[PDB]
């Protein structure tokens, strides 16, 4: 699996199930096929949207660039509402830059328009770790309080990952 | 420390480990620290204040030292709070 | 002393997105852009001083106006229809600039009022057969969020993690 | 892009009435705001403390027409007093946008039509003062039930009714 | 923020099936639709906490209201006469939609109150020669069951023995 | 489709027949008119749902009211004396109509509350030397039956042996 | 002394449900008061005529959750309607206190958990009014048996137990 | 003729002793404090006038309330646990004062509701994501007696020997 | 007429913009009307499916979803007509 081979298994009580969602990339940011599919969906949605904008006169106002930015915003908003990105708001989801401040007239004369997009694709759950303690009879609440305080503080100030990885 | 257990695992799935003692670091604010001026034969950090995480770390870095008892008492009384 | 010279009340361009179709029309007037905290009263018990507790954010209604002119027929027929579709929303785009005439000089991103519902549509403010004012198209929108996206300045950023 | 066609003026609209089965020939020189109002409710998604507004319960607010009270308005008064007495009778308001310099209106597009209007108010005389010099104004308040347009190449108030 | 706008209070259409008669009249108001459980208190003997035990399901009375208009004579007669036939009962159909004006866009089936008995028929809520409100025709119904069958949502699937 | 208007609250005229007297005074107000069913609860044994069984029909008390004016002494005496005769009954005639001033359009017959007994006669609702409201004659009646015969709609046909 | 920490607001809680074996992701925007109530008996010590109060028969009063009725609530309706049909099935209520501004919840402490709750009332539609503008209100009444909290550091509710 | 402006509704500070715990949190609100007398009717036989006979003294339930803030978990647990111990009691201390801001000037002792039992604990009066009011911790108490011991002015002195 | 509204039912055009002075001099006035007449039910088709015990609700959900989606996409008529 770390080498990019996705296995198919015959699990009792489940049937035939794919137990892998990794790509062949060595890039840690596109490890999962879900991220690749999300990026492809964004790109193809935008391309199909802009197909109607191709071969449109660039009038004096250059309002077509602002219209393109508007269309990009609405398209990506619906992708956020579908749920492809991570966060709690569109501001944490995606950002767009397609105004005339990024368009060079020399390229416009040739018919070139540049648009810049940033997105935060959603992630997945691959392996789930259960770290469970066995307490004595009576000290459950005290042990929970202490351990929970420690864990929450470490995560809050970023020292949770600070530590060796077992085996 | 209780978060990296699943890092060196390739197969997907649910796995179980034991909940160990997780260290809770201190926030940096005045008078959360104690500076012990002592001597160790191995001059690893000669005249250089070095943070110590516990008595085991103190022994590993400095080995023998007459301040080992003081270090142990400090850690026992501080219970993970404060820095040495 | 004074250098950058501040923004004028006319220093913004207002645009609309109505459902899935992009409007090319501009609006010559927009009301205040605000984030209001509905406030609650409480006491700590140590004093008779009245304390105020913020809560229940809301972005108040925004009234846009422009000159009623031919070509606003689609604008009307779509502002009428936005609310009929529970998926459709109105998005407001405000670009701050420093225009002289038609020489706008945009700087920073554009403030975006997202997920706005139509509360009122008034193609004709009034009729006076011997009046001389310009007919005023008006539209009231209830926004649900504010952000800023398209530039090097984030004019608005809601609190988020990190 | 630029200003090619001048916008409508406040005087660019001619107002006419239909009172039951009567096609009134008189014109109205003042009409109030034309609106579609959405009565709004408040709600939350539970994921935030932001107040969301929910439209509903459409209503077209009252429209007040005014004109100069002149002889020949007696039939108009007697019709407006009597419209409501007949449960079948309705008042229809016809607003034609034009571009009139003097009496040279240039109609373009269809006519906005306020259909199924009830009379809420009829004021033949706004006031009396033997020292006053203003023209007496005949006013009428109408509660409309619908808006459309059918009179020309440009339709101004197409409802999304068409499924 | 939000995606699908929630149903408004005006987002339902109400119809009646009175015995063997299908009524085309629409009702403007309806009371709340519930499934209540009567409750009994008990204890497990191991503690002094009062535990609640559901039982004796009841669907509470539902009050429909509309504007009393001509053509409601047959509705009045049918509602008055329905209980005289032990076989006859009233069915209530409530379809959720997103009405703009006359532009309902329904999705899902419809909530059907099945086997309802009339408990009150009030053609006239009151009379006042100075009043201005529309006369209200009210009807109280006691339903026995709720289901839903005419669409693709099915929002009242009661529990059933699913083999 | 707004065609025939609905009846308004002011769209009815109320008259009384007190014993053998055909009283000509019109009443300004009346309470609700229904056919109430008393109910019992039961079960079919095959489920735990509570089913409702109608029974013991009743027509609830109707409170008529009007402005207390001279010439009402006759009405007061008649309503005070009607119950003294076991044969005497009070009949209530309600004619719906599309009212506009003194113009009306009566359509259909008239609801008739038949065999009503007087339960309360209040010539004066209250006295207040500083008050300004019109004194109100009130009369509470307990009807036994409801029918309709005056016209061409007959909208209270009780079930009969057809 | 001086308010270092602003107190919780009425909007500072997030409410979630566990219906039987189902984990509902829907959030509720309203909840009634959370209490531990003691039923009291009157007594006297015999040395005075003062009436003394004796606690006993603890009860956690009914909790009414409410939210906006929107599509995707059909599963919630069915689950709430069917939960009481299984004697092993219960409803759990999770209330996480937080310090949210918009969508920026700041949860500190654990969550108050109403454990072993039975449904007493399910009202998908609080009212229907074709002229109203309020949002349709889903309501659900629950009878909890016990309250605890397990998640974050702060244990809000801890019932007295053996030391 | 008025010299001392009278006590206001805001002129009291409320504190709790929960069992063996001296809770330092101050409460913002409290209900009425009385010594109510239940009554029986009688007659002296020589007239038809109904005479009232006092008896069965009672101190009606008192509802304290405050703003629900962090650090109140200790208070919640203490008030939830106090009734579990038959020896444990809740004491309410009310100090009258004339506070301008934080400048309370107490005069007299403090009224003490002694031997109070918890009848109701409501950490959250209600929840509403659109609401803006401060969440209210409420606690209902049933006192058995009232006295006062601190400063010069004794406020409550029951008839002793 | 067919339609929930007049704007669905009918439309008129008879103003002066459609009148020609030459025809008016002869006494001619032109009016243009459009209407959508109501239709009738001629044949009613019952498509009823027989279901095993228990699976009625699931079968109904599946079939209703398919039928509604087809109708709203307009694919319902795209096919061959059976006799």
């Amino acid at each position: 699996n770390p080498e990019g081979v996705n296995c198919i298994l015959n699990k009792e009580n489940y049937g035939i199930v794919v137990w892998g969602a990794r790509t062949l990339s060595a890039d840690p940011n596109i490890v999962f096929i879900s991220t690749r599919i999300i990026l492809n969906i964004v790109i193809n949605t935008l391309n199909r949207g802009y197909d109607f904008d191709i071969f449109n006169s660039v009038g004096g106002t250059a309002t077509v660039l602002d219209n393109i930015q508007r269309k990009t915003n609405t398209l990506l908003t619906t992708l956020y509402q579908a749920g492809l990105f991570y966060g709690q708001t569109t501001s944490e989801a995606f950002s767009v830059l397609g105004d005339a401040s990024v368009q060079v007239p020399s390229l416009l004369q040739q018919g070139l328009v540049n648009m810049f997009i940033w997105v935060v694709p959603s992630t997945i759950i691959e392996r789930l770790i259960i770290n469970i303690k066995q307490t004595a009879i009576g000290d459950l609440e005290a042990t929970v309080a202490l351990d929970t305080a420690a864990l929450q503080s470490s995560v809050e100030e970023g020292t949770a990952t600070e530590g060796t990885a077992p085996v | 420390t209780n978060f990296l257990n699943g890092v060196n695992i390739g197969t997907p799935g649910a796995y179980a480990f034991y909940q160990t003692t997780q260290s809770r670091p201190i926030n940096v604010e005045p008078f959360r620290t104690c500076y012990m001026v002592g001597f160790a034969s191995n001059g690893v950090n000669k005249n250089v204040p070095t943070r110590i995480s516990n008595l085991t770390d103190f022994t590993n870095v400095y080995g023998t030292s007459a301040s080992t008892n003081s270090v142990d008492l400090f850690f026992k009384n501080s219970q993970g709070f404060g820095n040495l | 002393a004074v250098s950058k010279r501040p923004f004028s009340i006319n220093s913004f361009a207002v645009n609309l997105n109505i459902g899935n179709f992009v409007d090319a029309r501009y609006w010559s007037k927009c009301s205040k852009i605000e984030k209001t905290y509905n406030t609650g009263e409480y006491s700590d018990g140590q004093s008779n001083i009245i304390y105020t507790l913020p809560g229940a954010i809301k972005y108040p209604e925004v009234v846009l106006s422009k000159a009623f002119s031919p070509g606003d027929e689609e604008l009307i027929n779509r502002l009428i229809a936005v609310n009929s579709d529970p998926i459709a929303w109105v998005t407001v785009f405000i670009q701050p600039m420093y225009r002289d005439g038609y020489y706008n000089v945009p700087q920073g991103g554009k403030i975006i009022l997202e997920f706005c519902t139509v509360a009122r549509a008034t193609p004709i403010n009034e009729i006076d057969t011997i009046g001389s004012n310009a007919a005023m198209f008006e539209c009231a929108l209830n926004p649900s969020r504010i952000r800023s996206d398209g530039g090097n300045i984030n004019w608005w950023s809601e609190p988020a993690a990190q």
